């Protein structure tokens, strides 16, 4: 069962990919470690909240 | 359970209110509510399902009113009417269990329980 | 199969249930169940209100006492439901209402009591009045609401022309309408017979000569009660036993929303 | 192994 | 997939089936759902019973004991330096009224020990750090009589060497009973008084008790010699019951423990006063 | 099909037959009908004596009289049968024994009385005692036989310290036992509720620990039967109606053969 | 002799599903942690140990 | 890749297309990027939103409570031979204005326990190594009323049993909410005055406040049977939300916290005084 | 002083709304507690500073740019479905970012009605009506 | 490996 992954390699050895493994070793989810790969989304639901969105070089109120 | 004698007949109202008005004083308010108008007969017994209505997904065992259940009252339809050399008065027992989606979770230590020094 | 019987019966509508286990089977007036107002029957064009379960449920009125002497009980339809609940609200906040009834009434008593109820489903129940004066009846009198109306054994005209009571008067033996109570027979209905049977169970369909109409003007049916057979137990000449009416509209709809309506009742 |  | 079933959408009904009424003399508790006598729409249910299963309901370490034993110079009076205890769940009332919710039970059991010591007067110097012997003596093996007796060779005997301060020792013991199954209450005797006896003392024994020693004892001291000081310890028992089954359903103990067996003494009062008709 | 139902029953076993018109169904223990030690299961290498017609058969207790002060009565079995024909014989014959057994309390009245009694088969059911001494009640008194025991509103604590009377001391409400009566529906039941049934019928298997095991030093099962609701009739106010308890050993099978136990019960 | 289950996960980080890996180390199955992993029952023999189990929708006495 | 947008090579413009001009009314944030206003040149962009992640903004373990349990001779006066502690991020700032940028959350929780001691008076001898149990306690369980009394027995509560001087103690907790995620914050109230009401007392509750317990306390003790000489302990808890999830963003505490609920009393001044004319 | 103290009858105004203040003025007389809330606008009358409501759901009339503002509202909470006499789902705010100004007139009025629409109301729970003691 |  064990999970691999890439690492983002920041500072580099002077020595291509590198790896880490991970194992959960306990039956409830909640005792896990955090993945930290973590999905981005869009802010228009904050940003642009608006029944009909315009676009940009056009104007705001016509 | 109506433990009275067979020539005993009745009409009952069993009612359950949801949370958040008055208690029901009256048949006439508990008659809004969920209710079973029991009739007494040949099956002597009669069952009133209180469905899950909530707020909150789980409800706490213990008293609190964020987490309330509302109100149970039960109420006499018509009356009980018996003939002449028949027990005028009698008894009634009561029951109850849980329908196959109940559910209870985080594990604690009962206060009904414990041993001095 | 199993063991099932037309004598016992579970009626449920939206958050309530009843029970009877003897019962004489049950009426559907005129063959006909309660539905919608079909778009090819349909007059007021505004999208129509359904309140469903918060109104189609059983509401159950005061009850009664039946006695040796009791002439009998009537009741009107929509009036005696115009206070209950969500129901009442949705008829006066609206023109326009129609609405179907499953009516319950309910009366037990023991093998050895006697006695034997008419109840009628009226459509259109016009009864009569008090006085010398033709259909002089006030709004006020006309609607007891939950209370309902009782009946007379004989015609008492109201004296008074000074300050007319302006009530009806509604002989027994007459239906309270100028016909007699054996042809009452013709209207739809059930017999609660101590020996037989618990309670009667009428479902009734929206009547009228219009899809549907103003409910606080107009009432459909009247619920007449009358002791065809009067009450009777072993020796004692007081005898007195309850009647316990409950009526649920069905497929009730409403046109003509604004702000509501409030009779004076006084 | 579930390498990702 | 351990979710409960789903609420059903349920309409109106004008029928001759009545799930409402029933007889609950026929010995059947009613299987009726809010549909039944309600009208309820559709819901996915997605709540589960996990944590209400048997292994769930007992899986937690609960105190059963409290073992104290001292170390300090051997004079000639009924001293502490050494202890001993037959093993029990009923020394204690959590636990013993949660397996007393069943007849029998099977499971195999983690013992947990947690070991606190302290110093018992003002000051005379100190003390190096103590090992605890815990040895178990099953029914029928020679039991101690002094602190460093040979009974403590435990040539045969489990013993558990405790070093204070290390994180607390645990052990797990197999289903060990002379039954397929542990009697929680047992409704006899181990004796028959018979009319030919001579006294009637020979055929008499405790109502409701099975073995005399039952399960064994456990026996503990500290294997240092004595500092000048006197060191007081205190081995806290925790048992936990694993890989559980349970067998024939009881009420729950309803009124305080009146010790082994099923009596009962005083507090015969459990339930509050309350209005009839009173929220 | 032709007319067959949940209240009227025969059972027969042995040279045995009961009738009933009047049951409320059956119920089967933990939904587990008696059954022999199977091979796979056994624990005694001897051959067993199975006594099948002889012992497996219908014994009826004698009968005790329910009144308006009536407490509560209790069996312990298989003690309430070991003076009981053959199957007692056999019984005290071996140092081994298990038996299942059918259940059938009988209590009828009329259609004008009224009361219902709570009938439970409760496993391994340890009562408790007289004293301040724990685990103290005597073999004999542990033990009543046929005659069986009572139970109590109150717990009267057995004062003499100098000649205790090592008796137990049943509370009612507390099931004799330290728990609450209302809980003990949890146990294989049945209810005589008398406008409802004359009787109950419960099958017992063979619970315990063992698959078979000394039938004189260790009863299986308890029948409790308690007053959940009083006897009352018309006004008299000192009704008495007799109760009367039937039992038969079932799939009954012995092992470890010598000479007879003779248990001191005096 | 590796063991892999999947974990019932209850809160989900914003990264599917997730398991644990257990491996026994003793001999005596007394030894061994618990699996948690268990099945469920009818209520049946407690709430109807009935001869004749009888239909909810029909009479209980007929 | 998880990489910001490249910048584009962007020239000249002499266009009907302006956006520069636009409307704030709308309620939306012009999406302007500098090649819409200015000359850009490409740029191949490498940096990343990799620690502004939920769970990186809230990965870290932040002190919550220093709870305080003494060790010494029980006397019969107002003593902290044992702790309790409500469970909340609230009596602390620093995470509770983290977590209050937002109005809902569903996390499972980490807590790791400093434990610290030392000795109260100059010198009555010294003390034994100390082993601390953690019980915590969930709404509706028996309340420790001494520190030895059988609550203690944790028979089902969860305990934990910290050696002094060990690695910091820890456990994970999963989303335990009675909702579909923790409320941050409530406009609400736990009851409804009504009309009918007897006094009116029977329908006030706290504005903001939803479970009187909410979520249960952490009862501290020490194991230990007290030295001649006391000592004193602090239990430092430490919280983590991981596996985070946070609905609906609010604006950040700007001036100081009076309480659990949205209450300000004073220093209601956040800015500095700046001229508007001066950089 | 009091935290957490507001009285039901005045967290919730009805159809009335609430006003907003300038600063805080503490309710003073312990004796007989108003318990009221005390909005002070700068700090959008609960901690935090007006400038960065703007994460909010909002839009602004400014009147020489448009009459009026539209918001349609999902419900939001933590649970589908809730007590509506217990508890307020959503807030309306209105604040003059920019004061009322006309030619010289220093004391210039003018109306602002606010109209609101229930959609996809759902009940649930029925029974006698709560009837709430708003003295 | 035992995969359940
Ligand atoms: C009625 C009494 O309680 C019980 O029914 C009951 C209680 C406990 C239980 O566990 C079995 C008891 C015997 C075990 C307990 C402890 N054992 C050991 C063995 C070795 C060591 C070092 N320490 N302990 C081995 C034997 C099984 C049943
Ligand atoms: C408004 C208050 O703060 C919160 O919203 C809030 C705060 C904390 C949080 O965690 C859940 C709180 C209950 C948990 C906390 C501690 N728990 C345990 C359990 C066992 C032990 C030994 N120690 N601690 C188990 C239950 C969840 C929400
Ligand atoms: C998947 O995990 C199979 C491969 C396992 C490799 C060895 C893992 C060693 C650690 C096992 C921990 C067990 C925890 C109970
Ligand atoms: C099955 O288990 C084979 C794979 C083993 C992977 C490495 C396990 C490492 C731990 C071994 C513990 C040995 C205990 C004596």
């Amino acid at each position: 069962g064990a999970q691999v992954s890439s690492q983002k390699v920041g500072a580099h050895e002077n020595s291509s990919t590198i790896n880490y493994t991970t194992i959960n070793y306990y039956k409830d989810s909640a005792s896990n470690a955090a993945s930290k790969q973590d999905y981005s989304q869009d802010p228009s639901k904050f940003t642009e909240p608006l029944k009909d969105v315009l676009i940009k070089t056009a104007p705001a109120l016509n | 359970l109506f433990c009275g004698s067979m020539m005993a007949t009745g009409k009952i109202l069993v009612a359950y209110a949801p949370p958040g008005a008055q208690p029901p004083t009256s048949r006439k308010e508990a008659m809004l509510g969920t209710h079973v108008i029991w009739d007494l007969g040949l099956q002597s017994s009669c069952t009133m399902v209180v469905p899950w209505i909530s707020n909150v997904t789980y409800r706490q065992t213990t008293q609190d009113s964020f987490t309330e259940g509302g109100y149970i009252s039960m109420f006499y339809q018509t009356r009980i009417v018996v003939p002449l050399s028949t027990p005028k008065s009698m008894s009634m027992l009561g029951f109850v269990s849980a329908c196959n989606d109940f559910s209870v979770r985080l594990l604690r230590d009962t206060t009904h329980i414990s041993q001095s020094a | 199969a199993c063991g099932y019987s037309d004598r016992v019966l579970q009626l449920t509508l939206g958050n309530s249930t009843i029970t009877t286990q003897e019962a004489a089977n049950s009426v559907v007036a005129y063959g006909r169940w309660p539905e919608f107002i079909r778009d090819d029957e349909a007059n007021p064009v505004d999208q129509p209100t359904e309140p469903d379960v918060a109104t189609c449920r059983f509401y159950t009125l005061d009850t009664v006492m039946w006695g040796k002497e009791s002439k009998g009980w009537w009741w009107k339809l929509p009036d005696a439901l115009r206070d209950m609940g969500l129901f009442g609200q949705n008829m006066y906040y609206h023109y326009l209402g129609r609405s179907g009834y499953t009516v319950h009434v309910q009366c037990n008593a023991s093998k050895f009591h006697q006695g034997a109820l008419g109840v009628f489903a009226i459509p259109e129940y016009c009864l009569a009045g008090d006085s010398d004066k033709q259909r002089y009846t006030s709004y006020a009198n006309a609607n007891p609401g939950e209370r309902g109306g009782k009946f007379y054994s004989q015609f008492n005209k109201d004296n008074a022309v000074t300050s007319p009571k302006r009530e009806f008067c509604p002989v027994d033996y007459l239906l309270g309408c100028g016909v007699l109570l054996g042809n009452a027979f013709v209207y739809p209905h059930q017999i609660i017979n101590l020996r037989t049977n618990n309670s009667a169970t009428i479902v009734l369909p929206y009547v009228n000569a219009l899809a549907i109409d103003s409910m606080v003007k107009h009432n459909n049916w009247g619920i007449a009660i009358l002791p065809l057979s009067p009450l009777d137990f072993a020796q004692d000449s007081s005898v007195e036993i309850p009647i316990t009416v409950t009526i649920a509209p069905m497929c009730s709809e409403f046109n003509g929303l604004r702000n509501v309506t409030a009779p004076k009742f006084q | 192994i579930s390498e990702v | 997939q351990d979710s409960l079933p789903d609420t059903k959408a349920s309409g109106p009904a004008h029928s001759k089936e009545v799930p409402a009424l029933t007889a609950v003399e026929t010995g059947a508790t009613n299987p009726l759902a809010p549909s039944d006598t309600v009208q309820t729409r559709h819901v996915v249910q997605r709540r589960s019973r996990s944590e209400s299963t048997i292994e769930s309901f007992f899986a937690r370490g609960a105190c059963v004991a409290i073992i104290e034993v001292d170390n300090e110079q051997p004079t000639t009076r009924a001293q502490k330096l050494f202890a001993m205890w037959r093993i029990t769940y009923k020394d204690t009332v959590q636990l013993r009224r949660k397996l007393e919710l069943f007849t029998y039970s099977r499971f195999d059991m983690e013992l947990t020990f947690v070991v606190t010591a302290n110093f018992t007067n003002a000051n005379n110097g100190h003390a190096l750090n103590q090992v605890y012997q815990i040895m178990y003596i099953p029914p029928g093996a020679p039991t101690p009589k002094s602190w460093d007796d040979y009974t403590w060779q435990t040539s045969s005997n489990p013993s558990i060497f405790y070093t204070y301060g290390a994180a607390p020792a645990r052990i797990s013991v197999p289903y060990v009973g002379l039954a397929n199954a542990y009697s929680h209450f047992y409704d006899g005797f181990a004796k028959v008084p018979l009319k030919t006896d001579a006294n009637d003392q020979i055929g008499d024994s405790l109502y409701s008790a099975m073995t005399v020693d039952d399960f064994g004892v456990l026996a503990v001291r500290v294997v240092n010699d004595h500092n000048p000081t006197k060191v007081t310890s205190k081995v806290r028992i925790y048992m936990k019951p694993k890989h559980v089954r349970v067998w024939c359903p009881r009420p729950p103990r309803a009124v305080p423990y009146y010790g082994p067996g099923v009596d009962y003494r005083n507090n015969l009062d459990p339930l509050s006063e309350k209005g009839l008709t009173t929220y």
